[PDB]
């Protein structure tokens, strides 16, 4: 129906290619053979009113956009694509773009998919809290503790039994322990608190970076230096703060040096490896701060606020635990951004 | 001299274009149907004796 | 550029105005100046070079390499304080 | 209405929070144009890499902190962007790769392409030792001259012969070209390797493709052994 | 009449492989592909006048 | 101050302050705009170097 336009434009972009093609052409060409044979007729021609016209409305267009203009100052997709021509085949960025509108269109007839898992949903659709049951719970392996031979005693009351020499921790007090703890990410997300996701163990970088930026939150994924929290001064004060509004907009005003080395520290610690991250977990402790931290078979419930008894060894279960934790506090976020418009 | 009226009636049209917006080469004079310029060759290509030779 | 001496007479001191037309004289208009990148003459800074710098010029009547007094005519005779002291805020 | 003060970066309690920060954002291209084929010129080696040095990276990249894994990483990452297909690359990507590429840009090369001359003569100087020589080489029979004088006449060792000969030799272009070849100081080893020299540094304006076997064959390279005072 | 015979004869060239867009649609194409091309050579000449000059007063 | 002149001449060479003439000469303009905002005031006492003493050892 409007297709014209578009041929209308690709009609110019092929005679603009030939014009530039032929430009080059007598580039190469050696002055003598066009230059004086170009002046003889000149020489041998009279200029008219008309051809005047032109000598003089070109000099002015080449005296304002070429040389009295400012050369600097002080389709949008795939933009350069070099089309191939109607006859020639498809180029290797074509059939790239030709895979593309099929991948959108065509690939996806014939059936739809239910019921199954897909990992990356877990980071990106997190459920609520108060959905949450016992059997996904267990679809994540939340229930599956550590060897018989590595029980800490301590967390006795956590376990439901033990099944193919594991500890099956008891998913009800889980899920308790779950939305309690959800309920105090969102209370501090909501106050405006700093809400720092600490885990080590690798492929957990992924989670904990969401986590932290739909909770407007801080993450550490590489190493937790010992002394973070307790030896401040000497670790973060180089680091850069910033002043913000209730909006979570930067204010931009500058910061006094004063203000610049304070300590700034978190208001809620998240641990996904509490046995592997001791020194946090004792700063905390020195620091006044509420933490939260996955407590497996092998760990020590008393070392945390708010304990989360549940798998510290998967990567579907902690990114589970995190993911229903990070839309905790995205759910404070947005409470507070709302009642700050009304 | 229909030469120089289609000749002036191309240079008035463009005159027009350009003053529609700020000039600047990048933008105003892009390739039909692209965003803008780069205002940025000496690759001389071996002759049929020099590539003659190579080979 | 060259400029006209009323111009040049509201800006510049009437002491240095013949040396301003001597030189307005003997370099023409049209002289295309260089730039030398082997050897730095002037400052790195703009100035006009009419007023002596308390501090960045010598000291009139001090003696040094270049003073141009006579050795019977400079005019410093107490030395208990430093003669420069540093520019601006001090 | 209420303000506070927050950390700025959210990796500030990281070990380097700078980098960490920049290698998110190159992170987060790379994922969102994950499906963006590379470059197939690769296989070519297209000599463009110009980013910026481990110290200059150190500036915005912790300072003291960065850890050359660290910078490692960062250029893994720069490169992966850089090698995505030119045609199917967007303004994102290389406006986040503009800030670190070396600034060197700013300034022009300092390199002509050579030419013949007005008597189709290429000119080039050589070094050996403390011998140099100035060679004329054109079009020709294979006829050369050494100060005016005969091959044999100035150099009377064969082996100083068979060394002016042969950048010729690599070329097979002994019969194709005539030398004038000026030599000055030094004995006659340096100087006739001064003139192996500088014949091979004028053979490349006749045919720029014949300098990858000039180089491999060792005459486009300047000794640089002289005699050295005892220390 | 150079200012104009040498688009004329541009367009001679093109005439050979042609062998009326070409009055309006690619007389306009030429005039901004020269400008263009006037660009760039403009864009050349200020690299030359600032690397001859001291772009770096104080240090470098 | 580097920085400064720089912007100082990209702006007096955008702004344009015989094309054949335009290819020889490096002039770039009046002095005054060259060094706009760079005077005794400013530039002199920032470069001065070995101005802080840092450190000393005596020894009898
Ligand atoms: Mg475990």
């Amino acid at each position: 129906p409007n297709n014209n336009d578009e041929v209308m434009l690709l009609q110019q972009k092929l005679l603009y290619d030939e014009i530039r093609s032929e430009l080059k052409s007598l580039s190469q060409v050696p002055e003598d053979e066009i230059l004086p044979e170009l002046k003889k007729s000149l020489e041998q021609d009279k200029l008219s009113d008309k051809e005047q016209q032109l000598e003089a409305e070109l000099s002015d267009f080449f005296r304002n956009y070429a040389l009295l203009n400012k050369l600097f100052d002080s389709t949008k997709p795939y933009p350069n694509l070099i089309p191939s021509a109607n006859d020639k085949p498809y180029s290797s960025q074509e059939l790239f773009l030709r895979q593309l509108n099929h991948s959108m269109r065509t690939a996806k007839l014939g059936a739809t998919i239910s019921k199954v898992y897909y990992p990356h949903k877990d980071i990106f659709y997190p459920p609520l809290p108060e959905n949450i049951t016992v059997e996904s719970l267990m679809s994540a392996g939340v229930h599956l503790g550590q060897s018989t031979s590595l029980w800490r005693s301590s967390t006795q009351s956590y376990i439901y039994g033990e099944y193919k020499g594991i500890h099956i921790i008891d998913l009800n007090q889980t899920l308790s322990y779950l939305k309690r703890a959800a309920k105090v990410v969102e209370g501090v997300s909501e106050s405006g608190g700093i809400i720092l996701f600490l885990g080590t163990r690798q492929g957990q970088k992924r989670g904990l970076e969401e986590a932290a930026k739909k909770t407007h939150g801080y993450y550490v994924s590489t190493r937790w230096i010992p002394g973070t929290l307790t030896n401040s001064t000497e670790i973060s004060g180089i680091w850069e703060k910033q002043e913000i509004d209730s909006n979570d907009n930067p204010t931009e005003r500058a910061l006094s040096p004063n203000e610049t080395s304070k300590q700034v520290k978190p208001d809620l610690l998240v641990v996904l490896n509490p046995t592997e991250n001791r020194n946090a977990l004792l700063e905390a402790i020195k620091s006044r701060v509420p933490t939260i931290a996955i407590i497996d078979t092998d760990s020590e419930p008393s070392l945390v606020t708010y304990p989360i008894p549940g798998n510290d060894d998967s990567l579907r279960s902690v990114n589970f635990l995190l993911g229903v934790l990070a839309r905790a506090g995205q759910r404070g976020l947005q409470n507070r951004l709302a009642r700050n418009n009304e | 001299e229909k030469g120089v009226d289609e000749w002036l009636e191309a240079i008035n049209e463009l005159r027009e274009e350009f003053s529609a917006k700020e000039y600047l080469p990048e933008t105003s004079l892009a390739p039909p149907g692209q965003s803008k310029v780069d205002l940025l060759g000496s690759k001389i290509k071996p002759t049929a004796e020099q590539l003659a030779q190579w080979e | 550029q060259h400029y006209d001496e009323s111009l040049l007479s509201r800006y510049y001191p009437e002491s240095l105005l013949k040396s301003i037309k001597l030189a307005q004289q003997t370099i023409p208009e049209d002289t295309k100046f260089r730039v030398s990148r082997n050897v730095e003459f002037a400052p790195p800074y703009l100035d006009d070079f009419t007023k002596i710098h308390p501090f960045w010029d010598y000291k009139p009547g001090m003696p040094h390499l270049h003073a141009q007094e006579e050795n019977n005519n400079f005019s410093i005779f107490r030395w208990d304080q430093v003669q420069q002291p540093l520019p601006g805020e001090g | 209405l209420p303000r506070r003060i927050v950390p700025k970066l959210a990796t500030f309690y990281s070990a380097n929070p700078n980098h960490e920060d920049r290698i998110n954002r190159l992170e987060r291209l790379l994922r969102k144009y994950i499906k963006l084929p590379s470059q197939n010129n690769n296989e070519a080696q297209q000599t463009k890499a110009p980013w910026i040095s481990f110290d200059e990276y150190a500036l915005i990249g912790g300072g003291t902190k960065l850890k050359p894994t660290q910078y490692t990483q960062l250029l893994y990452m720069l490169n992966k962007l850089h090698n995505i297909d030119p045609q199917l690359t967007n303004d994102e990507i290389t406006s986040e790769l503009s800030q670190y590429y070396k600034k060197s840009s700013m300034l022009s090369n300092n390199i002509k392409i050579k030419t013949l001359d007005e008597f189709g003569r290429s000119i080039a100087v050589g070094k050996r030792k403390s011998s140099t020589a100035k060679v004329f080489v054109v079009r020709g029979t294979g006829e050369i001259l050494v100060n005016g004088r005969q091959l044999n006449d100035y150099f009377l060792k064969m082996k100083d012969r068979e060394s002016i000969m042969y950048p010729l030799q690599v070329i097979e272009s002994v019969g194709k070209y005539n030398i004038f070849a000026t030599t000055s100081g030094g004995g006659p080893t340096g100087q006739a390797e001064s003139i192996m020299h500088a014949i091979a540094k004028a053979l490349v304006v006749f045919n720029p493709l014949l300098k990858s076997r000039l180089h491999k064959a060792g005459v486009l390279t300047r000794d640089y052994r002289h005699v050295e005072r005892k220390k | 009449l150079k200012l104009l015979n040498m688009i004329l004869s541009m367009m001679n060239k093109t005439n050979n492989n042609n062998n009326t867009l070409d009055s309006l649609m690619n007389k306009k194409l030429l005039l901004k592909n020269m400008l263009l091309d006037m660009n760039n050579k403009k864009m050349n000449n200020m690299k030359r006048m600032l690397n001859n000059n001291n772009m770096n007063p104080a240090g470098a | 101050i580097n920085n400064n002149k720089y912007n100082n001449m990209i702006n007096l060479l955008n702004n344009n302050n015989n094309n054949y003439n335009n290819n020889n000469n490096n002039y770039i303009g009046n002095i005054n705009n060259i060094y706009n905002n760079m005077t005794i005031d400013n530039i002199p006492m920032d470069i001065l170097m070995y101005k802080y003493l840092v450190g000393w050892s005596i020894k009898f």
